[PDB]
């Protein structure tokens, strides 16, 4: 085979997993033979179109915050409140809304601290929730907002009890749009594990942190193939309120081949 | 120096 050894080659040093890399090159095949002839040049192209269309329908990617409650919940050090704090002073600055916050992260350290001084930098209010009806209460003060950024407290997602805690915690009832948030540092079959547990929540869409850390994206394309859900935002880096993007599958797929 | 130095930057010029 000529550029398919090329498109072989590519596959390769994304971070894909073998079945994956293997159907691609089976579907890629199979229309060249069929179909007119690829050039070393133009391989690449048909290749990312390929994968791209494993990846969920890009409507489903790249949905713009609308709802009133914005929720981050994911793995610990991800990067949660980080990002939360970049998206709330986009809400204000960049598209000139009343926002607060709520934040229920009491189990980590100064993690209250951390959401507190940006809130203070936005001059926006903050309450802290432990419980459900606090969080109810809360919505109440805030009924004047535009939006609401909740933050939460980073758990072992494995295990599910923190699933019930978060679900006993957050009324999803409401108008309400929920992250999850992994680390592009994460192994697949880490997140493989997390995503399941988080089935029985609903989550809207995806944000993948520290793209900027890690050396393939492969492992994260792995997690959107099998999900129904697309990506909101990325971070790839840790200023604020700069190191934050957007992408549709197109241009993930670009940033997975190099 | 600070992870929000642009943020504080922004802040203090809405300020202005
Ligand atoms: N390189 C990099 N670091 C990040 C990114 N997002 C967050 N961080 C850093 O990760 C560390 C912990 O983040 P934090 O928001 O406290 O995680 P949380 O527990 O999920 O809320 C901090 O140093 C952040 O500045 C990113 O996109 N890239
Ligand atoms: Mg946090």
């Amino acid at each position: 085979p000529e550029p398919l050894r090329k498109a072989e080659k590519l596959l390769q040093e994304t971070g894909i997993k073998e079945s994956t890399k293997t159907n691609t090159l089976k579907k890629l095949l199979r229309f060249s033979v069929e179909a007119g002839g690829l050039t070393e040049e133009n391989v690449v192209g048909k290749l990312q179109e390929i994968l791209c269309d494993m990846l969920p329908s890009a409507d489903k990617w790249q949905e713009p915050i609308h709802s009133k409650y914005i929720v981050l919940f994911g793995s610990t050090g991800a990067g949660k409140t980080t990002t939360l704090a970049k998206l709330a002073a986009i809400s204000m600055l960049e598209k000139h809304k009343k926002i607060a916050f709520i934040t229920t992260d009491t189990y980590r350290i100064a993690a209250v601290e951390q959401l507190k001084t940006y809130a203070e930098l936005l001059q926006a209010p903050l309450e802290v929730c432990y419980t459900k009806e606090e969080f109810q209460q809360a919505k109440e003060l805030f009924s004047e907002y535009d939006h609401v950024f909740v933050d939460t407290a980073g758990r072992n997602f494995k295990d599910p009890q923190y699933i019930d805690e978060l679900k006993e915690t957050i009324p999803f009832e409401s108008s309400i749009q929920s992250f999850l948030v992994l680390s592009a540092t994460a192994k697949y079959e880490d997140m493989k594990h997390i995503v399941k547990r988080f089935s029985s929540v609903p989550v809207n869409q995806y944000i993948f942190t520290k793209i900027d850390e890690t050396t393939s994206l492969g492992s994260v394309f792995n997690i959107l193939a099998e999900s129904k859900i697309g990506v909101g935002f990325m971070t790839n880096g840790q200023n604020v309120p700069e190191d934050i993007q957007t992408v549709s599958p197109l241009g993930f797929v670009r940033m997975l081949c190099r | 120096y600070d992870q929000a130095a642009t943020l504080r930057a922004k802040m203090e010029k809405r300020e202005r």
